[PDB]
């Protein structure tokens, strides 16, 4: 539970966190429900902080008859739609629910029908990113971002990525199926070693600039 | 105060059975249980951005720019504060935000003796009046009165006007209304009307419900109310900020929806 | 603090290491003594 | 690069002090007891 | 003209609007004449606040004679553009000039060589969009933006829209000859209806977000 | 408070590292994250019942019969105090409360390099000190004050005289 | 920069020794206390080393 | 804001001190290796000073294959070469001398010879007066190949300045630090609010060459 | 004041030199104080 270990500095940040002050969009949205999509939402991922989100209709209208009140632009957004609504962040926003009676127990999902804060973009966003291949992968200043959508056909998702999951690629080297968040760019650099479809090891969290 | 994201509410259950009196016989005992409701709280935010000449050509209209925006903000959130206390805030995508017309403990809607008070003539409207006090009556076991309780009927907008229905020798609902059931205080809400559909014909609304029940009654320490709009804030300044050639100015309301804490004291009637 | 329940902590603790130690601690609980009597006065 | 985190990364607040909890409890009534409205009370004993 | 039906709610704003804010680049500009486009003007249409202008020189060197002096550095645009220079927004910031017989008409135009500050970047603009198409379409969340040129050739612009009107093309079914914002994204989900040559259908009011 | 069931504990990771300072550069932002660490409660209790005549009887010897009686109900509630503190009180059937020797966040208990001191010399016992302040100083990445000043080494009573 | 006190162990006790209650009887009376214990808990577990077997 | 002062904490502050540390570890790490000096920035840290003597190599080689006479022989050597450096400037029983050393390696002063005396216990019996500390950052200091070079730093912490009349102080080595910390300014939003801070360190400087004696690779 | 500041100091350095010049050195500062504190009477 508290610190195991004594490493020789502090992590730069903890990932859907800002590291960098400057120009910023973001916007509100409502979880909805991977249930709730109509198509076959193949892709399943469970809310996570640092994943990128998808507009999937609006709720602005309340009531159920023909007069109905538009109370506020509210986004109804889902985990991984092709249409990029936002990365998910600002963690301290929420209030922690537990994981399975233990109300206290760590817990990085947003409950489905939440509100969260979509970053549309940002000067520093701490996301976790993955490897779109089975092989080790080195990522630089100059590499850009894409997410695993909700239909990304499980031919293409052999490595069974998360629903949301942002990627990580070279240019010209975007894993199949992967769809492009426009002007993302990698700012800090890693090494992502090799993995499996089994092992999937959790890439380490980067310091990205999106627009 | 704006910042906490749930509301909860307790109802206690006391339990006991009273035994005949003797000495040196077992004392009979008594306890209670206690189950609690929550509700979560909704935050909206509205703001406005002003900038010089902006405001030095809205003064030659003799029009106030900032004034009005600042004006237009709060009206929008109090727009977003009614419309989540009438009808609640994504209620069915699993937040726990009801309105007056959703509250899962609410008795169902039912369709009145009269089919629909366009048709039904002055003995319809006050059968169906008597109908729905009736059932209150019953709910409640003969505990509220309602000759001497300060009960609420609100009404769809759209037929609030139904209460002008009179017969050939002048006596409109209203007078029995106010002479059966003097502490009776009807209201009318615009949001009251088609609250639902049967088949492309919009359903209006009809609620009874007592205001307050005395402490005497049911012993709850609470307050009685019946419903209540949760509301955290109606108005906060969020801030400002001033830059050189504009200001923006954000504002921020928060709310809860409505709570009914005594489902037994509420009738409902839909499709008058 | 309270300046006494410290000091027998401090006694416990000093007490309870090796005699080099023990030692060293106790002449430097003496010297904070001292200097908070140079501080009275 | 990046150090890793020791604490997994979590929502930080707990529910619980996010939580307001209204004054009073509603206590569960039961049948009125009208039998003095009928016949009045007498105290003969 | 008056009230004419009481709604449940406010519009979110009108054409040329901020409503949002953050980050935002906005540029003075000299509205110039479509009658000194060289190539003619193919397209015409009367510089109207929700249109995109474009660059057409530079008006910075004041006097004619040898030494000049750059009192300032201003641009002069042209509704018709080619290289986009920004969309025209903030009617607060300008008169009522007139309409041609009647000086109190409800009014978005302004007169040529007029000042006006035309946005780059916007957090969110309330602008119009046409549709490109004689079909109805859906615009949603992830779709971009296209604005018309005046050198547009008259069989590419058979709906006959106005020299800088703009354009919702959904992602890869651009009307032939349109010019692109770049990185423009349509905020607000609207649908617009099938329409004709000569009725058109105004689009309807709708935030975008701009570079 | 005695009418309690659980005790929570806070550990709160900070994050954020400099950068070198420019007028027009984007500001680095640190941040932090909280963890909670839950352990229930034991209540231990003890009584004692004195009779009028025992009372009399026992003081007719100078004792109370009522102060040792609650002397050693005390006592007793401190025997169980100190065995939860080292053993914990039926952590095996799940019940959240460790004690010194069986807490669930401690280093794996592992074994000595020369096995057991008994059959092992001079040589060994040094080398098995040696190695645990290593792997201590290596492990707290020399947060260990001069000499080992706040560094407590608990030993079962049975091998103390082994030192 | 921690402000819980910096200590790596603490033995969490609710209190040593509370009086719950006297009961007098006719001939006798009873006197009943009690105390609480949360066991040990480790906050540092980076400054721990643990041997078995010595 | 809110939400952090719920449970007890105050955002702004543990922020605040997170930013205070954080510049913190920055001026240890300046002062301990310097920043940027291979592209040639000019500021040095305590272990690559460029007025410093050539980083030596031991007597007994590593320590970990060296029994209790080799560490004994190369404090020996270098103790030697300090004094005879400094031209027998040191002061009684070796008081004002620092003896850095890596992390990994000051468990190796608990290095016995086979019938009980410690490497320790020479140190306490020969130099009783000599500052022992070990770092973390002394550790791993260069590289031979692929093996992560210890370093023993010995050097005389403070000169008296009535012996040569220096002004300076008689520190041997000196941090020089700007500002611990400094509040660079607060920009207020109309929901939020930035607050930065500063921090500025020029590294170690080594006035005193002849008062060090260095080993690497132990 | 600047006094008890030089004092903590030479006292933290104290504390990280071997047993016995620890304790020479413990006993010195020991003695300083008691010299202060002959000089104010």
């Amino acid at each position: 539970m508290f610190q195991k270990q004594v490493y020789r500095q502090y992590t730069p940040g903890f990932p859907g966190d800002l590291i960098e002050d400057g120009p910023k969009r973001a916007r509100p949205g409502r979880i909805m429900s991977l249930s709730a999509v109509n198509p076959a939402a193949t892709a399943t991922g469970p809310n996570r902080i640092s994943r990128a989100f998808g507009y999937a209709g609006d709720v602005s209208a309340l009531g159920e008859g023909q007069p109905k009140t538009i109370a506020a632009r509210a986004s109804e957004v889902v985990i991984g739609g092709a249409n990029f609504f936002g990365v998910l962040g600002h963690p301290k926003h929420y209030a922690l629910f537990g994981s399975a009676g233990d109300s206290l127990a760590p817990s990085y999902d947003l409950p489905d029908g939440a509100e969260g804060e979509f970053f549309d973009m940002a000067t520093g966003l701490v996301v976790e990113i993955f490897n779109g291949a089975a092989t080790a992968l080195d990522l630089d200043y100059g590499d850009l971002v894409a997410y695993v959508p909700n239909n990304l056909p499980t031919a293409d998702n052999a490595l069974g990525l998360p629903a949301g999951a942002l990627v990580g690629f070279k240019a010209g080297s975007m894993p199949t199926g992967l769809v492009q968040i426009p002007n993302a760019r990698i700012v800090n650099a890693i090494s992502l070693p090799a993995q499996s479809a089994g092992n999937l090891v959790a890439g380490v969290t980067i310091v990205q600039l999106t627009q | 105060s704006w910042e906490d994201q749930e509301i909860v509410q307790g109802i206690v259950e006391p339990a006991g059975t009273a035994v005949e009196y003797g000495d040196h016989t077992n004392i009979p005992l008594t306890s209670w249980n206690a189950n609690f409701e929550r509700r979560t709280i909704v935050r909206g935010e509205l703001g406005m951005m002003v900038g010089t000449l902006e405001e030095g050509r809205a003064s030659a209209i003799r029009l106030n720019s900032a004034e009005t925006k600042r004006q237009q903000a709060a009206i929008g959130l109090e727009i977003f504060r009614n419309a989540i206390g009438f009808y609640g805030w994504q209620s069915g995508l699993g937040n726990r935000t009801y309105g007056f017309l959703n509250d899962p403990n609410l008795p169902a809607f039912q369709t009145p003796p009269s089919q629909g008070w366009s048709t039904a003539d002055w003995a319809g409207i006050i059968g169906d009046i008597r109908e729905a006090v009736r059932q209150l009556r019953i709910q409640s076991q003969d505990q509220i009165d309602p000759k001497a309780e300060k009960i609420t009927l609100a009404l769809a907008t759209s037929k609030v006007d139904y209460l002008s229905v009179t017969t050939p020798y002048g006596i409109s609902v209203s007078d029995w209304i106010e002479q059966t059931y003097p502490k009776m205080r009807i209201v009318s809400a615009p949001e009251l009307s088609g609250v639902q559909m049967k088949a492309q014909e919009p359903e209006d609304a009809l609620v009874l419900f007592v205001e307050d029940v005395n402490a005497a009654v049911d012993g709850s320490t609470d307050g009685g109310s019946v419903f209540s709009q949760l509301v955290q804030s109606k108005f906060i300044t969020l801030g400002v900020e001033k830059r050189a050639k504009s200001y923006v100015e954000d504002f921020s309301n928060g709310t809860a929806g409505a709570l009914c804490k005594r489902p037994w004291a509420v009738v409902r009637y839909l499709g008058i | 603090a309270v300046a006494a329940a410290e000091s027998e902590r401090q006694e416990s603790a000093a007490s309870e290491m090796s005699g080099e130690g023990e030692v060293a601690e106790l002449i430097s609980q003496v010297k904070a003594i001292l200097a908070r009597l140079e501080g009275t006065a | 690069n990046f150090t890793a985190p020791v604490t997994t990364p979590s929502i930080p607040t707990p529910i619980q002090f996010l939580q307001t909890w209204l004054p009073g409890f509603v206590k569960v009534m039961t049948a009125a007891r009208k039998i003095d409205e009928i016949i009045g009370i007498d105290t003969v004993g």
